């Protein structure tokens, strides 16, 4: 998960 | 209780910016004329999946990032890659920067995270460095790009930056040259962290601060030798203890008059039997995220 | 785990200040042209047993007063008490100077302490004013005069400076006009703290944050009334809920989609059975020192 | 105690  | 502490905030604040590349906002470092951001910022929502980053980076020109310093539009002269970090050069020092250097901290470690959103500072939280290289921390609402950091004298020592969560809600990120901390890439594909184990020289810091703040029911008679504790130590996923963790706690053992090995044995006792529901500075479990410098700052 | 977060300090470090007063030295607040700090600075070992202030005062000239502002010596031109803070008027207005209000706070309510050694800021933490008006906190090496605040919007709210030390070892002090926050005075005799309580709508806004962030296990099929709930509230040392507690949870209920008296039964039977060796963002214990402001802060 |  690179949000945000 | 003993208060975990973050250091003071104010230094670095002043350093903190919002980056916009299209729709994805996070938060900047701005140190002298270089703003530092995760390189992920550059991505759009297919691109993370597998992100050619050179091809990408390629595309972008200086004025498809928008950084805002309070209520300054900066502008954006020059951009590069440093690894995983993205720097934006842009035409003014940050006139707030303070002395600074970028360091990189070993497991067990801990430091102060300022989290922003949107480049606004939010709130500071004081953590560890888990075994692993992962961080248990903020909520991250657009927390990306939030650094952690010591005070060392005058000095920022400048060691984390946040680039992602991992499926088991867990932080990672890099060091402020861009390499990550454990095996992780910026690449929203499925990456496990290794077994998370206790920060063990943390743990017996943290019981000379309950014996100095005067908490000393778990002090028992027994001693014990380095290797019969690391047998115990291995059976309840707590990290081996060494000579230097031994060398590192004899401030507290010396103002406590306490041995190390002694206190080593009253942990012992603790992992094999547990609390009896009792709980030592007000928690009911162990605590790892003081280091013995901490302890030592803390109590003078 | 859902971290405990202090409000960023830097507004606040720009103002500590060292106040020495012959051998006593402790830590000020430098706002405009005034010097704020505990008055029991002018006290001799002696004079602390029962001191007459005013008396002591009258004694004291202005150059009986050494103020350091790094390494400013100020020039102190007045010195004057507001209840339990002296006021030492100084000739230069700190130019760091943030915007701010003094205001008085609630028991239950949260606030960020700047931990500051002789003046010289140390640490950040966040915590709550005790039911009985009493802080759990810093080791306190010269902490005394170090201030609590909440950052609203781009105002510093000053609410709190530490005094002194009950025989519990939990601290007391003052709002920053003076008047202590229970029934303590600045005299060294044996005082008595009430009955310290559970923050009983603190313990739900933190369930909330668990459920928010998917630490589902304690939520159960009952509900229960305020009514019903309150008489078992009051057996184990918890604060009375009131429909205002119930209202002030409305956000963290309608975002989770679980009503505040379903959560009360929650909390009803955990405290009714234990938590059978399970933990809830990493806790054994149930958390009192976040305010629903605080997890609705931090969940966005 | 108001040690300092």
């Amino acid at each position: 998960d690179e949000v945000d | 209780g003993f208060r975990k502490m973050a250091f003071p905030s104010g230094k670095v604040e002043g350093c903190m910016v919002q980056v916009t590349c299209g729709t994805t906002t996070l938060n900047g470092l701005w140190l002298d004329d270089v703003v530092y951001c995760p390189r992920h910022v550059i991505c759009t929502s297919e691109d993370m999946l597998n992100p050619n980053y050179e091809d990408l980076l390629i595309r972008k020109s200086n004025h498809n990032f928008l950084v805002q310093a309070g209520n300054v539009q900066l502008r954006v002269i020059g951009h590069s890659m440093q690894n995983c970090v993205l720097k934006l050069k842009v035409d003014t020092a940050n006139p707030k920067t303070p002395k600074y250097k970028f360091v990189r901290i070993q497991p067990g470690q801990t430091f102060s995270v300022l989290a922003c959103y949107n480049g606004s500072p939010s709130g500071v939280y004081q953590c560890a460095m888990r075994p692993n290289f992962t961080i248990k921390g903020s909520f991250l609402n657009g927390s990306c790009g939030s650094v952690g950091f010591n005070i060392d004298y005058d000095c920022v020592s400048f060691c984390y930056m946040h680039h992602m969560e991992l499926p088991t809600g867990v932080h990672a990120g890099t060091d402020l040259e861009g390499n990550f901390y454990g095996p992780f890439v910026d690449r929203q594909t499925a990456q496990a962290a290794g077994t998370d184990t206790t920060i063990t020289v943390n743990v017996l810091a943290w019981l000379y601060a309950a014996v100095i703040n005067g908490d000393r029911w778990f002090l028992n008679r027994f001693t014990t030798t380095l290797n019969d504790f690391n047998l115990v130590a291995m059976k309840y996923n707590y990290e081996p203890l060494t000579q230097d963790h031994v060398d590192i706690l004899g401030p507290l053992s010396a103002q406590t008059g306490i041995a190390v090995l002694d206190m080593c044995a009253s942990l012992k006792e603790l992992l094999q039997n547990g609390m009896n529901g009792r709980t030592i500075l007000g928690s009911a479990l162990l605590e790892d995220e003081f280091t013995p410098f901490d302890v030592v700052r803390q109590c003078s």
